[PDB]
């Protein structure tokens, strides 16, 4: 807060921050080939439709929004195992 | 070899003092020395504020008796404090508070023997409350300007000595001067017995003295009737049969609150004899 009073106040922001992404993580090391879908509008994909491609980790950056509208896929090899509505690292389960 | 934002915690007597120095302190500039301790870096302290004989000849460097300042810090020794000078106090009672042509060598001349010597402009000539009369600045030089002019490091301190900036010839003086920051101690130590005895009495003393109380109401009926015909003089004003009058133009107030505190006055004094008796 109050950074004048004592300048690395401004630094002290480091334990503030957790991603927003999507990661596929079934074994520690392992990098799958997933693609599952985000149903906003492809402007949301705005990063200062039919589908998306959030997979294949880095992880794919996303928005609360967008992990609100998602949709587990159909085709791959890994159809995962929760029903996913929480960012950062998550679920995957191999079908 | 390192640059703060200072703070200088006051002994109120020190204010005290330069408030008598320049209300008794004839309009004609004078000249002292200021007495504290160099606490730390980024603070001062000012814990005294001496007095001086009648220099009236002329504000210089000379003006400064040697044998005053063995004899004063020998009293000091025979009292209970031998503190440290930490700079000088000046008074500029007339104009509007800013750097007179010798202080602009008494300045460096003092702190060329202290380390910081800050000076002290005073006005309370100015008028009675509401201005925050006192002014410091901390001269920088141009030795100085091989590193940059910005100490910085606690900030908003000099953002809010930097918010007022204003004084002509002083903002003027950016250059050469950069001003310090005067807080006012937490003083309670003496602000709870100044509240004491202030409120203890500023009132009525013992507070038994007024519990005059009537035929000052009969002047004061007379004007609360001598005025109230010119406050009903407003309502036919405000019969402008349609429209006719630009803003409310409002003189309800004034007649209000003089005859409900008076009369509460009048009242509770009805009550004084029915409350001194039983
Ligand atoms: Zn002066």
């Amino acid at each position: 807060t109050q950074f004048w009073f004592w300048f690395p106040l401004s630094h002290f922001l480091s334990l503030a921050y957790t991603p927003t992404c999507v990661i596929g993580l079934n074994k520690d090391l392992k990098m799958p080939k997933v693609q599952y879908k985000s149903n906003c509008k492809p402007s949301t994909f705005a990063y200062p439709t039919a589908k998306a491609k959030k997979k294949e980790k880095n992880p794919a950056r996303v928005m609360p929004a967008q992990l609100k509208v998602l949709t587990m896929p159909e085709t791959c090899r890994y159809q995962p195992f929760k029903p996913l509505s929480i960012g950062g690292i998550i679920i995957l389960k191999d079908t | 070899a390192v640059d703060t934002a200072e703070q200088v915690y006051i002994s109120s007597l020190a204010l005290l003092k330069m408030l008598k120095h320049g209300r008794a302190g004839v309009p004609m500039e004078v000249m002292g020395l200021m007495l504290g301790e160099f606490v730390d870096d980024y603070t001062v302290r000012v814990i005294d504020v001496f007095a001086m004989p009648q220099s009236g000849t002329g504000v210089s460097v000379e003006a400064v008796d040697p044998v005053f300042q063995a004899k004063m810090l020998d009293m000091l020794k025979q009292t209970g404090r031998p503190e440290m000078v930490v700079g000088w106090y000046h008074s500029h009672p007339g104009f509007g508070c800013w750097l007179s042509g010798v202080d602009i060598n008494t300045q460096q001349s003092f702190e060329a023997l202290s380390e910081r010597a800050v000076a002290v402009v005073v006005d309370p000539i100015q008028s009675v409350k509401g201005k925050v009369v006192i002014d410091a600045f901390r001269l920088i030089n141009a030795n100085m300007m091989v590193l940059g002019h910005e100490p910085r490091q606690t900030t908003s301190n000099l953002g809010h000595l930097n918010k007022p900036s204003i004084q002509a010839l002083i903002h003027g003086l950016n250059r050469h001067y950069y001003s310090i920051t005067i807080n006012y101690r937490k003083n309670e130590l003496e602000q709870k017995m100044l509240l004491n005895l202030h409120k203890k009495s500023w009132m009525e003393g013992l507070t038994l003295q007024d519990y005059v109380v009537k035929e000052m109401l009969e002047l004061a009926k007379n004007y609360n009737k001598a005025v109230e015909e010119e406050d009903k003089m407003t309502p036919e004003q405000l019969a402008i049969k349609n429209v006719g009058k630009q803003d409310p133009k409002r003189h309800l107030e004034e007649h209000v609150d003089v005859l409900m505190t008076s009369n509460i006055v009048q009242c509770l004094a009805a009550m004084l004899d029915t409350v001194v008796f039983k």
